[PDB]
């Protein structure tokens, strides 16, 4: 995952100069010092982008070079065993829902609604985690 | 300005518009091959053509073998 | 593999042989499965 | 030619004004170069046809041309670098910030209207002994000893210690050019002076665009505490009569009604004018006095009724 | 062994991957699409009464016409209740072939009434059209297994 | 020695075959069909706002809208069209093509993009719900700047409903991004090393990084809103930097969205000039180089929207925003050069995504006229910015969408869309649009700020805004070919039995069955280049496609 | 059904195998959380500008940080990251038990730091400061309950996880998804940091 981690460093390497420079050019230069807006979503940035890449190149690290990131790579090699992907299920549609209504009881200031609604989300996110680990019934 | 004059443009410009681009466009030859006349003779390649109507054992090929053509009629005409 | 086959012998009582098909319905024969068009029409 | 080419811009009025303009023109004759050329090439590639006698034979198949590329990556970055300085350069002649106003007017825009306060007047060759009041800016500290609790928390206020509801920002002055819905406000400012505005909203954002002076601000409710550089100012406006004036951001409802206009007059017009105001006079009347039609007339108080179909 | 003149690869797997130019088709038939999609429509739901595969050869069927026949109606996926009617203009020819579980379900009496019905069509000039009568008539004709 | 397959493909399907799929689909493949029909709706939904608006602006009085009613339409058709058409459909897109064009089955969370279509769904209806109230949808504009948006200015529930669907829909965008990034970065195949996957898919790795870091923030700004709104939190409140804070807050994510909606679409135009020009993409390792910088400048030009605040350091904005036309103009000198001495044959993608180089260009030289604030000072907020990010966003999610559904429908359906009607539907459209917004630049030009529900017949431009309306109606009418086309040839028009439908295809999805079986392969290609599916149907361009490479 | 057309013992099985290619549940949620770090970004910008804006006495008057139990919390939930870590180093094990343990008293902790909250919460506002009480009110309500509501849905995340161990056999797939959890619940005790020397200490 070396490439994949190298943009994120590039990433983390543009964002983290903006932020220094867009903080030194409104701390002077601005009419009220450091925008303090600006300044702070440019340092969060850089450091969404910072997490980011250092977790890639951990894994980078960790891992030996993948058929993936392997060039002259043939498709046997990483011919094998690919992991669970879920088939279809019912719950996504059902969490959404439940956060359309939390949603709409936030918007219209319904304190009924939105505990209605949390209770669905944590009803149907409940549902969509256990969908592939519940056991059959004991009777 | 003449509000009966800018409805009538809005409203029909927009048609005259799409009446020529169709006459230009939709009045093209399509790719779609021409039909086959009978006194012609027939140039395409073989056709065969089947219904997929009934359930066919397992869908898996293998398994099926060749039981047979089991041939158990006929026909015949000349137009 | 902890479970077992089912099969069931469902009494049945038309003869759905003219109106929908197990190729359109695939339980034509389990259960009122079909409405006239007609009926959808009116 | 010069007014074609400039894409409908207004010709300025103010040495402001024909500076953007010139820079508009410069940067519009840059674009439409660029713009020729890579239309002419796009034109010229599609003469690219798939030419019938083309036999079982692909393209060049080329791609990946490193010095097109870094000549086509360099010139872009001196166009830009060009429009840059000259951008930089017209941006300094934004808001000279001169300390020796001619005359200042306190532009304060409420919901769906202007208020106009002249709040001083100072010719450079000698007269206008005329100022602001500032007795009506009253704060709104909700300084009360104690709350609804029985002691301690003797809350001073919400903001800085204050209460949103403060207006203080907003200055006032003794000659208020109030518009009323059916009476566009006429601003009216000495023809050749440096005029100055200091910008103020008193509930929401908008914004102060004269299209003839080709520049426009935003009056936001608190400029000082949003760290906006509300007050700007106009070296000169060198064309006398009546110059429409429009709002330009998001006021509510009524946005569009917000029409008003900044009629430029000879500076013994504007001495009329400010003597017959401090005079009890409206601002139809002092127009009127100083022989110059009072309504504005480069637009109306168009109706206050919905629309066309709303049965009166 | 030979893939299409151009742009078709053998993959990985026996499964050809072609292409076609970006103008132009990849069924080709000479038909309008609106017909075929009449002749489709019999094939599949006209014949489900029937219940054995109804296939139509619109191609050439040479030398001994009716072995031709038996020999293409070998092809249709399971022969063994299957109903091949087989047009060749070429040689102005109808040979209709019936599997031998599609035997004595009013096939063979309707073998006669559906080359009547193709035949009265392509005289006419519709080879679509005759196919589809005769699918029509040799589904009416045919009863389910 | 013969194939026996139908006389026509089955055209629909059998009764009840469907919508248990839409409840319960896990594959990328209709989940990106269901984005791709309701994005659509939205912007039929949307584009029907503005022909109220064009109706109304046509003639100087308000013949039938108010003044709120009109003010509404542009809040919800600029809302609609960017976040409940636009940005959606990225995702659309993505879930389409994007696992086809790195060789895997699946997304990696294929769960969790079902869910982000249902959120994009539930999230765009409760804001356009905001209209069956009776105080109406949102009065405020798009941008929905922080005084008006007060519970003071704009009290009605019509606002509430925008703020909350904006920020269930933005959860769907932000899930979305974290499987197209996940799905590169860990599902690949074997071969495809991260510089050989097309360009589409890599246009769409950097904008899901543009979205998580763009939404993340709009939805702290919305509930920080919706907190001020409901509890009085003194957020926004305009004695703080309450105006400027939301500005700045929004608009760090509203120039990265203006970009999520861009870069995955100069993608789908990437992906379809080579293909159609016969020849590689020109600079493949100057477009992602392009793409990477774009959005890296991206997040740190973002206030050059709010120059005419005077309370933005004005030039460091203004040299970024310099600086970030210079990347979007390699990626325009590199198209050409892909259309460059090749055997162009103008279908009906190549038609779109030609008409997308003309109309974006015009767009975006007027964009480096609002990045000089002298100019945008007067410019600012008038209709020539309107006629600015039309000409940039119509070309570039509009004409190259359309290019893209042209492009792919084969791909998705296996059936063709007509090349007469999608003609048609092009010069309707090309025709239509610059009708609409070519006269809009003289509009703002003079004296127009936008947002204007009515104007003064003795105000100039009337004759304007009628030819605005007349070009509009164009538009509006171009639809109709492109919805028939798609009608009649989703279970009709000629099908395609071959993988390419167009020849020359590259980025290894046209290196399967044109509607691709589930898990989007039985067959993956030695993949050795950006073009697999290009080397793998022409063998023996596989040695010229390295020795004509390096001659440029 | 001789025995399984597909040779696994658990129907739910990794994403991808983690020992020679990424953990895909990591990579997702690592992303996730980044983009997490941009939301609290928005909150931390609402701050700023408020202490900016501020004239000088940046809490006002009536408020009064009681750092003395904002600090115990604040502890409390660094050892809840710690404990957590502990039940990672268990998940990558098969120690079922060992995890649930771990996770447990980790959601026991971060419950205490929840209700430590709800403590200082209830006592600034019986002294004055509430959300519409004040410009430094609202905006350190605002972020430091986001982040309670954030650390609620860890609580949630870690319950549901030890529900999810409780009904089928430890698998890489469910030692993962502990491993995402307290990727989680260790992003929320950065971001707690980050707020406690933001709010506390720089004042
Ligand atoms: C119009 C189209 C737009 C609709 C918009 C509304 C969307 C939401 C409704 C659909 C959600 C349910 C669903 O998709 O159908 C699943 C279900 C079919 O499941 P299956 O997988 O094929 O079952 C096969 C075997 O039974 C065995 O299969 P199984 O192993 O998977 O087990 C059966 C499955 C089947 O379980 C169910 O059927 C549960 C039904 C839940 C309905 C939720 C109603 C929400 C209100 C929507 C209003 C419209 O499993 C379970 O989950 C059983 C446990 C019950 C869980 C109940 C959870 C309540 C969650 C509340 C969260 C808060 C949300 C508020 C918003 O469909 C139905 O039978 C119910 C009909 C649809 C409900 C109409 C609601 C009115
Ligand atoms: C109120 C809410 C309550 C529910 C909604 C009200 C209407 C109930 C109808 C049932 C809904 C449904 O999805 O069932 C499908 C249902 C057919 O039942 P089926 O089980 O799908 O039958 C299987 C097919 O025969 C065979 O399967 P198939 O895959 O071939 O399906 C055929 C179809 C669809 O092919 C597809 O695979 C399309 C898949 C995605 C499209 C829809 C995405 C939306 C999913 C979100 C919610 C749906 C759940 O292909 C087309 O012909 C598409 C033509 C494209 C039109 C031009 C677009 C530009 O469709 C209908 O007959 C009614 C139309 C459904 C939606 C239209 C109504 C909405 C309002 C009008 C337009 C809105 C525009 C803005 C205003
Ligand atoms: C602000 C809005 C909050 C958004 C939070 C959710 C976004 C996280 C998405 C990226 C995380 C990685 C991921 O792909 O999620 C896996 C999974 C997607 O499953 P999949 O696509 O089928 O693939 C299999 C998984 O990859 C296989 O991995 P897995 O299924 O085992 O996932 C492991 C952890 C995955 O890791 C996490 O997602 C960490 C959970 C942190 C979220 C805590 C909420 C903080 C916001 C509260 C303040 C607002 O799953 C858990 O066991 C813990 C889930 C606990 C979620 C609690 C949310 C309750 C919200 C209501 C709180 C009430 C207080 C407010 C009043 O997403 C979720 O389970 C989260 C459900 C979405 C909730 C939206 C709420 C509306
Ligand atoms: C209105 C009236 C409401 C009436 C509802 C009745 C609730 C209580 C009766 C059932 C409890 C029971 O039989 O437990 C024995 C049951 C014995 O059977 P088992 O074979 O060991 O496992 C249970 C199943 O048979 C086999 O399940 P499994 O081993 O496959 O595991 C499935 C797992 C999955 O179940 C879940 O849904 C767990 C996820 C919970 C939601 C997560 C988010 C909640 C928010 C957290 C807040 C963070 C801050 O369920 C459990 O956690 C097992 C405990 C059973 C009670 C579940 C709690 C509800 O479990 C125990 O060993 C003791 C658990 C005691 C907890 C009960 C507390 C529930 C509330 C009590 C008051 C009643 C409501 C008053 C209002
Ligand atoms: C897909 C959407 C998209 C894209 C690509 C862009 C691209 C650009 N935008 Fe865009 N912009 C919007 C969508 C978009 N914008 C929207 C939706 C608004 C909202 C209006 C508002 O609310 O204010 C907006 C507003 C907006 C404003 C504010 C206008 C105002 O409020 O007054 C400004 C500058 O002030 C600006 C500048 C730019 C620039 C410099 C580019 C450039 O990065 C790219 C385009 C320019 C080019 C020049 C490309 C062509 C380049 C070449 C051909 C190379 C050679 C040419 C040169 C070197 C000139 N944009
Ligand atoms: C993707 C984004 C996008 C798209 C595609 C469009 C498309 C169009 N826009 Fe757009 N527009 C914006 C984004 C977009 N716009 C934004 C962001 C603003 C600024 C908003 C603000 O500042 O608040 C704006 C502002 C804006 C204004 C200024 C409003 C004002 O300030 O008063 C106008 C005025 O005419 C306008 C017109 C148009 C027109 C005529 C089209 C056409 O190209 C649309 C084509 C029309 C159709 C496709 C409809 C035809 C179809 C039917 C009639 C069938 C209906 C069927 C059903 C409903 C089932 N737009
Ligand atoms: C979006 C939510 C809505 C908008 C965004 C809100 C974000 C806030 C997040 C966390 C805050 C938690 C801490 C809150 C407690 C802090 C103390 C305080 O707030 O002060 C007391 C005041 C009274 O003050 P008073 O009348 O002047 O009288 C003083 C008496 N002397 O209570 C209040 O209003 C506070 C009540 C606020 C409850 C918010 C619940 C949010 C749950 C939403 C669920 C998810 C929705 C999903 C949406 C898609
Ligand atoms: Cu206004
Ligand atoms: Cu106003
Ligand atoms: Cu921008």
């Amino acid at each position: 995952m070396h490439i994949e981690a190298r943009l994120f460093e590039i990433l983390t390497a543009f964002f983290a100069l903006a932020a220094v420079v867009y903080a030194v050019l409104t701390a002077m230069f601005a009419t009220g010092g450091v925008e303090w807006a600006g300044t702070t979503a440019l340092v969060l940035t850089t450091g969404l982008t910072l997490i980011t890449g250092t977790f890639f190149r951990f894994v980078a690290r960790r891992l030996d070079t993948r058929p993936e990131d392997y060039e002259d790579a043939e498709i046997s090699d990483g011919a094998g065993e690919l992991g669970f992907f879920a088939p279809h299920s019912w719950w996504p549609i059902l969490i959404s829902l439940s956060f359309s209504t939390a949603a709409v009881g936030a918007a219209l200031w319904l304190p009924w609604l939105i505990a209605a609604g949390v209770a669905f989300v944590i009803t149907s996110v409940c549902g969509l985690v256990f969908e592939y680990y519940w056991g059959p019934e004991k009777h | 300005m003449s509000t009966a004059l800018t409805h009538g443009l809005i409203g029909g410009v927009p048609l005259v518009l799409f009446a020529v681009l169709a006459l230009i466009f939709l009045t093209r030859k399509g790719p779609h091959p021409d039909t086959y006349k009978m006194s012609d003779p027939w140039t395409h390649a073989p056709i065969l053509w089947a219904a997929e109507e009934p359930r066919e054992h397992g869908h898996g090929g293998h398994g099926h073998d060749s039981h047979g053509v089991v041939i158990g009629g006929g026909a015949s005409g000349k137009w | 593999m902890s479970s077992t086959q089912d099969r069931s012998q469902l009494d049945p009582e038309v003869e759905r042989h003219t109106g929908v098909d197990v190729e359109d319905v695939p339980s034509a024969e389990w259960g009122w499965s079909h409405m006239p068009i007609g009926v959808m029409h009116i | 030619w010069s007014d074609a080419l400039a894409l409908g811009w207004p010709t300025g009025i103010t040495p402001e004004a024909k500076l953007n303009r010139e820079l508009w023109i410069g940067s519009v004759i840059a674009s439409f170069a660029v713009g020729a050329i890579v239309w002419g090439l796009i034109f010229w590639t599609s003469a690219f046809h798939r030419k019938k006698a083309t036999d079982t034979e692909l393209p060049r198949q080329f791609g990946y041309n490193m010095p097109l590329e870094l000549t086509l990556t360099v010139i872009p970055f001196l166009i830009i670098s060009v429009l840059f300085y000259f951008t930089v350069v017209v941006q300094e002649r934004m808001m000279h910030k001169d300390p020796n106003p001619e005359v200042v007017i306190d532009v304060t825009a409420f919901q769906w209207n202007w208020k106009f306060g002249y709040q001083k007047i100072a010719f450079a060759d000698g007269s206008f002994d005329y100022d602001g009041a500032d007795p009506e800016r009253k704060e709104a500290m909700t300084s009360r000893p104690e709350g609804k609790d029985e002691h301690g928390i003797e809350k001073v206020g919400p903001i800085r210690g204050m209460t949103p509801e403060d207006r203080t920002y907003l200055n006032f002055d003794k000659i208020e050019t109030l518009g009323t819905s059916s009476e566009i406000p006429v601003l009216v400012l000495p023809a050749g002076k440096r005029i100055e505005f200091v910008l103020n909203s008193a509930d929401v954002i908008h914004g102060f665009w004269v299209p003839e002076f080709l520049f426009k601000r935003d009056v936001l409710p608190e400029p000082k505490a949003n760290n906006s550089d509300n007050v700007f100012q106009v070296s000169e406006i060198q064309q006398t009569g009546a110059f429409v004036g429009r709002c330009t951001e998001m006021c509510g409802t009524f946005h569009a009604m917000m029409n008003f206009e900044v009629r430029v007059v000879e500076p013994n017009d504007f001495k009329a004018y400010i003597d017959q105001r401090n005079a009890g006079k409206t601002n139809a009347e002092a127009l009127a006095a100083i022989n110059q039609p009072p309504l504005a007339i480069t637009t109306e108080p168009f109706e206050s009724r919905r629309g066309e179909l709303v049965p009166q | 062994e030979l893939d299409l003149p151009y742009g078709s690869a053998l993959t990985s797997s026996g499964r050809i991957s072609a292409v076609t130019e970006p103008g132009e088709l990849s069924v080709h038939y000479p038909f309008p699409t609106m017909d075929l999609v009449v002749l489709d429509d019999a094939l599949k739901y006209g014949s489900r009464a029937a219940k054995a595969r109804f296939a139509v050869y619109i191609g050439p069927l040479g030398a001994d016409t009716a072995a031709t026949a038996r020999e293409i109606l070998a092809n249709v996926p399971t022969p063994e209740n299957a109903v091949l009617l087989a047009v060749s203009p070429d040689q102005r020819a109808i040979e209709v072939v019936y599997g031998a579980d599609v035997k004595g379900r009013g096939i063979e009496s309707a073998a006669p009434l559906g080359v009547s019905a193709a035949a009265a069509s392509f005289k006419e000039g519709n080879l679509i059209d005759g196919l589809i009568s005769a699918v029509r008539v040799m589904s009416a004709g045919v009863s389910p297994a | 020695e013969l194939e026996a397959r139908r006389p026509f493909p089955e055209r629909m399907g059998p009764k009840g075959n469907l919508i248990y799929k839409l409840i319960t689909t896990t594959d990328h493949k209709l989940i990106g069909i269901m984005y791709c029909v309701v994005c659509f709706a939205f912007f039929l939904v949307g584009g029907l706002m503005a022909l109220f608006m064009r109706t109304e602006l046509a003639m100087p009085g308000l013949q039938f809208l108010s003044n709120e009613q009109f003010n509404q339409l542009f809040t919800m058709h600029g809302t609609v069209m960017l976040l409940f058409y636009a940005t959606p459909i990225v995702f659309g897109f993505a879930n389409l093509v994007l696992p086809l064009q790195i060789g895997a089955p699946d997304v990696a969370f294929p769960r969790l993009n079902a869910l982000s279509f249902w959120l994009f769904l539930f999230g765009a209806l409760i804001a356009i719900a905001g209209f069956i109230t009776p105080g109406g949808a949102a009065d405020f504009g798009w941008t929905a700047y922080s005084p008006l948006t007060d519970a003071i200015h704009s009290p009605g529930a019509g606002g509430d409903l925008w703020i909350m669907g904006l920020a269930v829909g933005g959860l769907g965008t932000i899930l979305g991004g974290v499987n197209m990034i996940t799905t590169v970065v860990c599902m690949r195949a074997p071969g495809m090393t991260m510089f050989r996957m097309p360009i589409f898919t890599w246009n769409i790795l950097v904008t899901s990084i543009l979205v998580l870091i763009a939404f993340p923030i709009l939805t702290a700004a919305l509930f920080g809103l919706a907190a001020d709104r409901h509890l009085g939190a003194h957020i926004y409140d305009p004695a703080n930097g309450g105006v400027l804070l939301w500005q700045h807050l929004f608009w760090f994510f509203g120039h990265p969205e203006v970009y999520i909606i861009a870069l995955p679409f100069f993608g789908i135009v990437s992906e379809i000039f080579p293909v159609f020009s016969r020849k590689p993409i020109f600079g493949y390792t100057t477009l992602i180089y392009a793409t990477l910088a774009i959005a890296a400048l991206s997040v740190a030009v973002w206030a050059h929207h709010m120059y005419a605040t005077g309370a933005v350091l004005l030039p460091f904005f203004s040299f970024m925003t310099f600086l970030i036309a210079v990347p979007t103009g390699i990626k325009f000198f590199n198209w050409i050069g892909t259309m460059w001495k090749g055997q162009l044959t103008f279908e009906t993608p190549m038609l779109f995504s030609v008409g997308f180089l003309i109309t974006f260009l015009l767009g975006g030289l007027s964009g480096v006229l609002l990045a000089s604030p002298p100019l945008d000072f007067h410019v600012t907020d008038s209709y020539f910015v309107i006629a600015h990010f039309h000409y940039v966003l119509f070309g570039t999610i509009v004409f190259a969408t359309y290019a893209g559904i042209y492009f792919w429908f084969p791909k998705m359906t296996g059936r063709l869309l007509d090349e007469r009607l999608g003609k048609l539907h092009f010069w309707l459209t090309f025709i239509g649009f610059h009708t609409t917004f070519l006269v809009q630049h003289w509009l703002g030009d003079e004296g127009m700020p936008r947002r204007y529900a009515d104007y003064l017949p003795t105000d100039g431009f009337t004759t304007l805004n009628v030819i605005s309306t007349v070009g509009a109606f164009i538009l509006g009418v171009s639809m109709l070919p492109f919805v028939w086309n798609v009608f009649k040839s989703w279970r009709y028009g000629e099908p395609v039995t071959v993988d390419d439908p167009w020849g020359y295809g590259n980025s290894l999805e046209w290196a399967t069955s044109c509607p691709p079986p589930r898990h989007n392969f039985t067959e993956l290609p030695r993949i050795r280049s950006e073009r697999p599916a290009f080397e793998l149907h022409y063998p023996h361009m596989v040695e010229r496609m390295r020795a004509e490479a390096h001659v440029g | 059904m001789t025995s399984a057309v597909g040779t696994s013992g658990t129907a739910i099985t990794s994403r991808v195998h983690s020992l020679n290619r990424p953990n895909m549940v990591s990579v997702g949620t690592i992303v996730w959380l980044s983009s997490e770090l941009m939301f609290f970004a928005g909150l931390f910008a609402m701050y700023f500008t408020a202490r900016a804006q501020a004239g000088g006495a940046w809490p006002p008057e009536p408020t009064e940080l009681n750092l003395a139990l904002a600090v115990p919390v604040t502890l409390v939930l660094i050892a809840s990251s710690f404990t957590c870590q502990m039940g990672v180093f268990a998940a990558e094990r098969g120690d079922v038990f060992g995890l649930r343990r771990w996770y447990v008293i980790t959601f026991l902790m971060g419950l205490f730091f929840v209700l430590g909250q709800g403590y200082e919460y209830i006592h600034l506002v019986e002294h004055g400061t509430t959300i519409p009480g004040s410009a430094y009110g609202s905006v350190f309500y605002l972020a430091t309950g986001f982040h309670g509501l954030h650390v609620i849905g860890g609580l949630v995340a870690f319950v549901l996880l030890l529900a999810r161990t409780k009904m089928s056999k430890f698998t890489p797939a469910q030692a993962t998804a502990a491993i995402v959890v307290s990727y989680y619940w260790h992003f929320v005790d950065i971001v707690w940091i980050a707020l406690f020397a933001t709010i506390y200490f720089v004042r």
